[PDB]
């Protein structure tokens, strides 16, 4: 998840943006 | 630079800022 | 509860502690 | 809608429930 | 869903959005 | 304490209202 | 110090970073 | 009082003091 | 990105999610 | 400056990294 | 009553708070 | 560092004006 790409590890600024709508 | 961990409130607060008026979903179940 | 003045972040803070994990969408009129 | 209103006028916790995933 | 851990500011952050107008009190020593 | 209902262990947001004025 | 302008949760979490643990009171007019 | 002030005027980290517990 | 209003301590957390541990100077007019 | 500018106006991402160390 | 652990976003947000309109570094490679 | 007079280990509100600009 997003908490997997991003809190439990660690993501780009970049990685983010795959989130946005 | 090594970008950080962020959890719960921050990393909301980081997709705001990031997607701004574009909006975003925060879907933590997947 | 009580009702909230919530803009920008705050918004988005406010629906990381309604949702939580759960999630949310935040989306903007465009 | 949420996003304005809630910055324009006022709204609950029950009205941001609506968001929800 | 389960509700989380609120440390430090986060705690005080959500009495606010919670308690709004009405206030509230943050006594930690209790 | 309010630490103790809420950051030590975890409350509802109900809880959180045990506190408000 | 200097003086801050103040409103909404940032006066709430600007009585956290003053009182801290001691803890503190939020008491707007009603 | 405090929370109206600090919002609409400035105020100061020592007036914020009168508020602790 | 999109562009964001920042104003205040908004601002600073907008340089920290952008800056980290590079670090950042904050400089307002005077 | 970036201050002013960002909160009167609006900036990018881009613009912040103009101030980092 | 003993002050705290302030780390990342939360580090800035007080130095943001104490130094306001003089402003501030963050430095942490230092 | 700061991140040493203050995350690391933990300092005064004096401290952080240590660095105010
Ligand atoms: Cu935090
Ligand atoms: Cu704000």
């Amino acid at each position: 998840g997003i908490v997997e790409q991003c809190c439990t590890s660690i993501c780009s600024l970049y990685q983010l943006e795959n989130y946005c709508n | 630079f090594v970008n950080q961990h962020l959890c719960g409130s921050h990393l909301v607060e980081a997709l705001y800022l990031v997607c701004g008026e574009r909006g975003f979903f925060y879907t933590p179940k997947t």
